[PDB]
């Protein structure tokens, strides 16, 4: 009962048991400042049965520093009553209470509790009493730039799923008597010692089909071992294996315990001698506030340091902790006590929202204990930080200030950012500026594009569109919120509706960029990261990107003359199937999907736009003839959509669909078994249809099953839709009229100077001539989800699963198949918060300006297994040209608008290079083996005016420079690279 | 992108491949006209094919498409010229040169493949009636890739 | 010698190689072991991610080092 | 005896070797004139591939045939 509507990316992650085991849980969440109020935005979102609320204590303006559910008419009031007006809109089925006053019984009502914002003697006291009722029980800390979570989940959790991967599947070759099962040629079954399998469709050994998992031990990439089956048979062929996934028993300790001995999770393998560290320093906190009625230390205060030093080496000898202290570490701790900073808030709000789902849904492996994470490279040093300018001044900003300083404030309210994508990381990054006060400043300012409108199963993961937003522009909402957050930004922020491309450049030129401070990626495709970088990198701007999948993570930073470029390393490509393969015999789901889309796009977009093209094209046949590999397809496809096929009523369109049904479900499939009989062999006299290739089967059609009616009634909507026609769904008219059909008969064929090209001709001169119809347009079906409900993913459903059928392959619903079909990209609010908080960590860097390549971190992690990994960037690399030491990225040349002539010259007389090849944008402006006369054609023209020329297309008035590619060689032969060249217009 | 095709370019232009001479359209880099000579102990003597190579913009990350232009009777290429080789659909890896691809094609040409086929009548044919394959391949490449 | 490298979705992978090695040789057997190209593997060691052209040794990686690889993703 | 391969650039390469002589050998033989591994290689006479093991004879392979040497490819 899910609705799919909201949750449609949250199910392709958690699933569906996952998700009704967590509509019934409880979660308390005790402190409602800046982490309280993340982890139960993050809560809500994720769709707990209900959220309760407990803060009492009355609000403080340096609340505000990370609490944006608060205004500054709120001072004075009790947190969780002003927060909970505001929590109650981010989801509609999660309700949200308050509750005044707490006693130990009341706590075992809720599923789980988190706490925050809490001193050691009440955690203690709380958990003596969850540990042995067995409730789930976890505890954050944000301070300044260091953050610690604690989970404790019981002493016999139960996990189902370990990692979150789906089950691994293959099929077999060969099963020896010794167990010894063999993949297929050139495939890996990706396994791993100590999992279990379970085997179906074995020929030959068919006890292993009974579905007993069975060890695995792994003895290569491609074959593995099971055991001994000598019982169960001699040797066995084909078939499929496929992983099970075995609960596993996880057991924690109390937090009396936990203390004398914790077990910690190192977020970063770079230093592993932190977290003892941390430990000891967090302990010395909790003491020093208890020992000044709760008073914290003041920031940058040297004597309150040396007290907590001194309470730091108390614990540290009480414990028996054989470590030495770190001065440094510890007193930094110490100085930044009383900062509460956005960026940490959400970074440790997304991972304790994630362990609350953890602990409510029992999957993923959960963090085993401690999780100590620090982020100390984020300090400024190009500015004073002192007591004297860290001091509060009675502002909003008086958390981050007693971080980072008034000065660096001040540097952080003049920038002017340039976000790209206002999506789900998106919204969190605008969170985080107003939160952080972003271009607040007399010269600050923020622009935001984004091309797309907001819709129903966008608003789970974005917390800024509510459901009276659904139709606007993503970009207006998000600033129009970001404004009421904070009131300072109004009229600070700037909302494109361009999308980033070759088309916009007019727009997002040389003026827009030459003010810019840094540019942030939001983006979901890698077309427009690429295209963003190559700005980037032309007009040397600092770089943000980042990215979700799921449970995993990634961030990356781009420092202008410092580190490569976006571009600059590959990813894995989208896995294409061999056309063969999917034509003919598929094996797979995916396969099938993959036709059906195929066929879709063939069937109702490439006719009609074809004829909608002739129609206007006077000269298209003429080329056509000559060009196109298949004229005769192109136009046997003119006559058929435009006069043989022409409907005017619903019966003639369904008596179509039943035409295509045969045509491609039960006619292509008789001709392909006549062509390779079920018995035929291959030439090494093994069977054909045996292993990767399936043997088919016609389908007769049916219209009492379901599936073949859902076709029926998929493919004559879509063609109504087609040619404009009023559609209708009461089936009863369907059995009318597809009862008084009679099949063409069909036969399989054998097969067996210039005939066929007048043949041709005289099939294109018997088409209408184009003055006979003139303003006549028909609609091609556009691929969308729901917003244009022609049924296009019930039909590519209805197809898939036909074709399915046809070779005996497991269909698919209707989810997988919107999922596979729509390259659907999971998506999870935990993550995003998580980008989002790693992210605005970077930006305080790049904002500093730090120039060494130690101090940034390129930021992975997967939340499903609670991994977390920083790497520095990578340099950019040198190289030597003329003798001399040049960047290969970050440098250009800067020429006037010269000739070619003057060009060449000029490379030959200065750099020592010959010139060889030369072009720009798509055309090859000069080459050294072209005719001579070209040459002397275009050698006394001008590069814009040589451009103009080649591209046949005069230059835009907003274009101030061109980017050239040059390949020039050394005096001796050898091939030299050398950067682009930057002509100035 | 430009920068490797005008290498790959340039490659070609230092060795000459003899059986092949591929190379740009007009003064447009991005659309490739190449050229091949059927093997001398094969059906398809005497003939000259042409192929069309659409560079995409990702090249080398992304594979180069390649369709025949003239008529081939063969197993392994249909009507529309598309080809089914492994190189260019999930084999692909950044380090084969255009020359590589018009290697891999003479050899396609040079023995058919009807184990694994992209159209069954004709893999029939060859499997059943080899005398009929070899006089419609001899017909089609003397009709259609002469000239 | 032996090293670990763990995935991004947990999975285990265990490597024989010497200190004098190459990283060109240990992409190569991670290609091996998971077919992954080696222009498209991300390693990460003590918070270095490890480049082409160097040796082991450079990076101080020892017997029973852990190894992270990692990639990037497009989700938005 | 003498013989003749061509490969798939149109080059001929002409080698004495005698009907006895076996297909390993001749592998050898081209792997040391071009360098060309022998997994890699695929001869063909008379529409028939040459296996390892075997010896020209087998295939009716005469004075001054003509071999083609292409590449190893399914799919
Ligand atoms: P998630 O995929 O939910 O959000 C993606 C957002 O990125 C925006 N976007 C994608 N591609 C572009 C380009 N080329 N230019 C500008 N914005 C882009 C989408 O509109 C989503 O808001």
């Amino acid at each position: 009962t899910i609705d799919e509507g909201l949750y449609s990316r949250q199910l392709y992650v958690l699933g569906h048991e996952a998700m009704k085991q967590m509509s019934q849980s409880n979660v308390l969440i005790i402190g409602c400042k800046g982490l309280g109020v993340e982890i139960a935005k993050n809560v809500c979102l994720a769709g707990v049965k209900s959220v309760t609320l407990y803060d009492p204590q009355p609000t403080r303006i340096e609340d505000l520093s990370s609490q944006y559910f608060l205004t500054e008419d709120d001072i004075g009031v009790p947190r969780a009553k002003v927060t909970v007006s505001k929590l109650a809109e981010l989801n509609q089925y999660v309700p949200v209470s308050v509750v005044d006053e707490l006693s130990t019984e009341y706590l075992k009502n809720f599923k789980c509790v988190v706490v925050t914002e809490t001193s050691l003697t009440k955690q203690l006291e709380i958990n003596d009493f969850t540990h042995k009722n067995h409730i789930a029980y976890i505890a954050a800390d944000s301070r300044g730039l260091f953050g610690s979570i604690f989970c404790d989940f019981g002493e016999n959790f139960i996990c189902t799923d370990t990692d979150g991967n789906e089950p691994l599947t293959g099929m077999i070759a060969s099963i020896t008597d010794d167990g010894v099962v063999t993949m297929l040629e050139e495939t890996r079954h990706g396994l791993e010692n100590g999992d279990f399998v379970k085997f179906t469709e074995v020929k030959g050994m068919p006890g292993l089909n009974d579905g007993t998992p069975r060890k695995v031990e792994v003895k290569g990439p491609y074959t593995f071992s099971i055991g001994s089956v000598k019982d169960l048979g001699s040797a066995g062929y084909n078939g499929v294996f496929t992983q099970v996934k075995v609960p596993t028993k996880i057991s924690f300790k109390s937090l009396r315990e936990s203390l004398k001995d914790p077990e910690y999770v190192y977020p970063d393998f770079g230093k592993m001698m932190r977290p003892p560290q941390y430990h000891i320093a967090f302990q010395a906190l909790s003491a020093f506030a208890d020992a000044h009625e709760g008073s914290l230390p003041r920031p940058r205060n040297d004597i309150d340091a040396a007290e907590f030093f001194e309470f730091c080496k108390k614990i540290a000898s009480t414990l028996q902790f054989d470590v030495e202290l770190d001065e440094k570490l510890i007193k930094e701790i110490s100085y930044q006590a009383r900062g509460d900073l956005v960026a940490m808030s959400a970074f440790l709000g997304g991972a304790v929202a994630q362990e609350v789902l953890k602990a409510t849904t029992s999957k993923f492996y959960p963090l085993k204990q401690y999780f100590y994470f620090d982020s100390l490279e984020s300090l400024p040093s190009s500015v004073t930080i002192s007591e004297e300018t860290c001091k509060p001044r009675g502002c909003r900003y008086d958390g981050q200030i007693a971080v980072f300083g008034s000065e660096f404030q001040e540097k952080i309210a003049s920038l002017s950012t340039f976000l790209v994508g206002a999506g789900a990381i998106g919204c969190e990054m605008l969170k985080n500026w107003a939160m952080m006060g972003v271009a607040t400043g007399e010269s600050g300012h923020i622009s935001v594009t984004d091309m797309d409108s907001i819709e129903k199963s966008n608003l789970n993961r974005q917390f800024l569109f509510r459901p009276r937003d659904v139709g606007k522009l993503k970009s207006e909402c998000a600033s129009t919120a970001v404004s009421i957050m904070n009131p300072s930004l109004t009229g600070k922020i700037t909302s494109y509706q361009e999308r980033v491309g070759p088309e916009s450049e007019g727009i997002f030129g040389d003026e827009f960029f030459e003010k810019l401070s840094l540019v942030t990626n939001a983006l979901d495709n890698v077309e427009a990261r690429m295209y963003v970088d190559r700005r980037c990198v032309f007009f040397e701007k600092p770089l943000l990107e980042s990215g979700t999948l799921g449970t995993k993570g990634n961030t990356q930073v781009v420092v202008p003359h410092l580190t490569e470029s976006y571009g600059s390393s590959q990813d894995p490509p989208e896995k294409s199937f061999p056309i063969c393969t999917l034509k003919n015999f598929p094996n797979r789901i995916e396969h099938t999907i993959a036709w059906a889309r195929d066929l879709f796009e063939g069937l109702f977009k490439q006719p009609i736009d074809n004829v909608n093209m002739y129609l206007s094209s006077p000269n298209f046949l003429e080329t056509s003839l000559k060009t196109s590999s298949n004229p005769r397809e192109v136009l046997e496809n003119i006559r058929d959509y435009l006069v043989t096929e022409k409907p005017l009523s619903f019966e003639e369109c369904i008596m179509w669909a039943r035409l295509q049904f045969d045509k491609f479900f039960n006619n292509n499939i008789q001709q392909l078994l006549f062509n390779f009989p079920k018995d035929s062999v291959t030439s090494t006299g093994q069977p054909f249809w045996s292993g990767p290739k399936r043997a088919p089967t016609p389908l007769s059609f049916d219209i009492h099953n379901r599936e073949h009616f859902d076709f029926i009634v998929a493919a004559a909507s879509l063609y109504a839709f087609n040619y404009g026609l009023k559609s209708e769904t009461d089936p009863a008219i369907y059995e009318r009229v597809l009862a008084g059909y009679n099949p063409p008969p069909f036969a399989p064929k054998s097969g067996i100077a210039n005939k066929d090209k007048q043949e041709l001709k005289s099939i294109a001169d018997s088409l209408p001539p184009p003055s006979s119809l003139v303003g006549f347009r028909l609609t091609p079906a556009e691929f969308e989800k729901d917003d244009d409900s022609n049924h296009h993913i019930d039909f590519i459903t209805a197809a898939s699963n036909l074709r399915a059928m046809n070779y005996d392959i497991t269909p698919a619903d209707r989810f997988k198949t919107k999922f596979v079909a729509g390259k659907i990209v999971p998506a999870m609010c935990t993550s995003t918060a998580v980008v989002s908080g790693l992210v605005c960590l970077e930006l305080v860097k790049l904002v500093d300006g730090k120039k060494k390549i130690e101090e940034y971190k390129n930021g992975f992690f997967n939340l499903a297994i609670g991994l977390f990994t920083f790497s520095d960037p990578i340099a950019s690399p040198k190289m030597k040209v003329n003798g001399k030491e040049i960047d290969k990225i970050w440098d250009r040349y800067n020429l006037p608008d010269c000739t070619l002539q003057e060009l060449i010259d000029y490379f030959q007389k200065e750099e020592g290079l010959e010139v060889t090849m030369l072009s720009s944008g798509v055309s090859l402006l000069y080459a050294n083996f072209q005719p001579p006369k070209k040459l002397a054609e275009r050698l006394p023209l001008k590069i814009s005016e040589l451009v103009e020329q080649i591209t046949k297309k005069k230059l835009e008035p907003f274009r101030k420079h061109l980017v050239l590619e040059i390949c020039c060689d050394d005096a001796n032969g050898e091939d030299v690279e050398v950067p682009f060249i930057c002509i100035k217009l | 992108a430009l920068k490797r095709i005008n290498r790959e370019l340039a490659d070609l232009g230092k060795d000459p491949p003899s059986s092949s001479s591929a190379g740009p359209v007009g003064d447009d880099l991005f659309h490739w006209q190449a050229t091949i000579m059927g093997p001398a102990d094969s059906p398809y003597a005497g003939g000259v094919f042409f192929l069309s190579i659409h560079f995409p913009t990702d090249y080398p990350f992304k594979p180069p498409k390649v369709n025949f232009t003239t008529r081939i009777y063969h197993p392994n290429i249909n009507s529309n010229g598309s080809i089914c080789l492994d190189i260019l659909r999930d084999q692909w890896s950044p380090a084969l040169t255009i020359s590589k691809v018009l290697l891999s094609i003479s050899s396609l040409l040079t023995d058919p493949n009807p184990d694994d086929p992209l159209v069954p009548e004709i893999a029939h044919v060859y499997k059943t009636d080899r005398s009929r394959y070899e006089l419609s391949a001899r017909e089609w490449t003397r009709k259609y890739a002469i000239g | 010698m032996q090293i670990f490298v763990k995935t991004l979705t947990g999975k285990t992978i265990t490597l024989e190689v010497e200190s004098s090695d190459t990283i060109d040789n240990v992409k190569s057997k991670i290609q091996d072991k998971e077919g992954i190209p080696p222009d498209q593997q991300r390693l990460i060691f003590a918070g270095k991610q490890l480049e082409d052209g160097r040796t082991l040794s450079d990076y101080n990686i020892q017997k029973e080092s852990t190894l992270h690889l990692v990639l990037r993703l497009r989700g938005g």
